[PDB]
């Protein structure tokens, strides 16, 4: 069978919708994971910094408080991974695969999180 | 608004780490439950889908919540039918889940992608078993183009084309999907409906219910005066099932921890069954429903109640502790991308088998060229009659060989 196909296929053709990043100034600081420079990655990719907390949590083993702008969460790591962290985030995380948009919002819709974006209108789900 | 439950079923199969069970989620609403006691037992996906058609052509019609307000109709949806999907894992090794889905399904999906090599073994082999075990209706899906420039699609589907030529099935509908958008499910419930007839379904020969998850449905630390009984998540093959019947779980469990295998079968009784959202009294056969049995919330754990199988007092499931199996081999090992002709079987080494519903290691006692002798760790029991695969150990994880025939 090959005669309903094209038709689909202009469907899907028809329905088709890095400088955002900030540059961390942030030295490998011991002990406990600060960072100073987390408020304005919050500003810029526009998304709440608790978010980013409990990205870390799920990551790795730590214990903190939130401060609010510069964060005290225990633990000693480099600054390669924290990046290497931020740009999985950027990525696989947020974002879409049909289009590269920039703006992505937080709602909720049926405990865990299904991030929406604003330039269009479409819903993924992202757990791991 | 009191709604009706189904009576046809549908299933899915595809390839490993492609992506079945997100697809099945994306086509129906709320997450399934497999892949500490709740959810997990074994590989396979179930949620509600509904069927409800608004006419007031084309393809876009179907949406997800039962409040229609997405692309410009204010009323409701005329009605037509209800679903539940049950998904079986396209793996070399998961084959015999698949092989229980067969008997049961109405309607077959297959899955293919456009990442990775053109000649496939395990869906021809797939496809081989679904001519064999009396079914007609297929459809062909595509799993993501997303990525893919123009061409290169168009010549997957002309090499595909070329191999579906000297088959049974032809009747097949191409359509192609997306798992993560949400869009394009609408064309894929239409398509469901229009063409396929539906097939009813008799309850005079004798009933069978395979049960493939175990479940024990009560809030982590429930009170004494109030419990509820052990919920066996199984797929019906065929017979209606009605409250107020005696239940018998067959293949019997290792009660001493010298090793004894001989004994008499569990016994149960029903106390209530969950079914699409409201309680119902009467099961109609196709889907997985929870029967809610009296069994305890300790027997119903993780690595013992895989591929149990369920009947009414007095009935014809057999029982086996050692298993006879007829071989087929091929001419060589198929699934590799390095190529390695099939040697002949070697005593006491540790393969896994898969008959009925059950994925279980076992211990290979004699060797022949057609035939073999199996002893088993883990509970096992056969059906009507369903096809065997086996899987052996070659490198790291289990590999394919072939096909084989029950004869018992």
């Amino acid at each position: 069978v090959g005669l309903p196909y094209s038709e689909l296929l202009s469907r899907f053709f028809n329905i088709l919708r890095k400088f955002r990043i900030p540059p961390p100034v942030c030295l490998r600081d011991g002990k406990k994971t600060i960072f100073s420079n987390i408020q304005d990655i919050a500003e810029k990719l526009h998304r709440s910094p608790e978010h980013l907390i409990q990205y870390l949590f799920a990551e790795l083993g730590t214990s903190g408080s939130v401060d609010g702008k510069r964060l005290v969460i225990k633990g000693k790591f480099q600054s390669k991974q924290m990046e290497n962290v931020l740009r999985r985030y950027i990525l696989e995380y947020v974002t879409c695969k049909t289009c590269k948009s920039i703006n992505t919002e937080l709602k909720r819709e049926n405990r865990l999180f299904f991030m929406v974006c604003k330039s269009c209108g479409s819903t993924r789900s992202v757990s791991s | 608004i009191i709604n009706r439950q189904a009576t046809i079923n549908i299933g899915t199969i595809g390839h490993v780490a492609h992506g079945k069970s997100t697809v099945v989620r994306a086509i129906s609403g709320v997450q399934t439950v497999r892949f500490l006691e709740r959810n997990i037992t074994i590989k396979l996906g179930y949620a509600n889908a509904k069927i409800y058609k608004c006419q007031e052509s084309f393809k876009s019609d179907k949406e997800i919540s039962p409040k229609c307000q997405r692309p410009g109709c204010p009323g409701r949806y005329k009605l037509v039918r209800h679903v539940s999907f049950v998904d079986c894992p396209g793996h070399d090794i998961l084959m015999s889940t698949m092989l229980s889905g067969a008997a049961v399904m109405d309607a077959a999906l297959l899955l293919i992608a456009g990442n990775e090599s053109c000649p496939q073994p395990q869906t021809s082999e797939h496809l081989a078993a679904i001519e064999i075990m009396k079914l007609k209706h297929v459809i062909i899906l595509q799993n993501k183009v997303d990525l893919m420039r123009e061409e290169s699609a168009l010549e997957h589907q002309k090499s595909i084309l070329k191999f579906i030529r000297g088959t049974i099935a032809d009747g097949a509908p191409i359509v192609p999907i997306s798992a993560q958008l949400k869009y394009n499910i609408d064309a894929v419930n239409e398509f469901i409906v229009k063409t396929i007839p539906v097939p009813p379904r008799d309850f005079m020969i004798s009933p069978r219910l395979i049960v493939i998850r175990s479940f024990d449905v009560n809030k982590p630390g429930a009170e004494i005066e109030d419990l509820k009984g052990g919920v066996a998540g199984g797929s019906i093959l065929n017979g209606v099932f009605k409250l107020g019947d005696e239940i018998e779980i067959r293949p019997g469990i290792v009660t001493k921890d010298k090793g004894k295998i001989q004994c008499k079968p569990i016994f149960s009784n029903i106390v209530s069954l969950f079914a699409e959202q409201n309680d119902l009294k009467f099961a109609v056969p196709g889907g997985l429903i929870g029967v809610g049995t009296k069994v305890d919330p300790t027997l119903c754990r993780a690595d013992r109640l895989v591929g149990q199988v369920v009947g009414a007092k007095g009935h014809l499931p057999n029982i086996y502790t050692d298993i006879e199996i007829n071989y087929f081999l091929l001419r060589r090992l198929l699934g590799v991308k390095k190529q390695a002709k099939v040697r002949k079987l070697e005593p006491n080494e540790v393969l896994m088998v898969n008959i009925g519903s059950t994925a279980t290691g076992a211990r290979v006692v004699a060797v022949k060229a057609d035939m073999a002798r199996l002893q088993l760790t883990s509970p096992a029991c056969t059906e009507i009659n369903e096809k065997i695969a086996l899987s052996r150990r070659i490198e790291k994880h289990w590999r394919l060989i072939g096909w084989a025939t029950i004869k018992k």
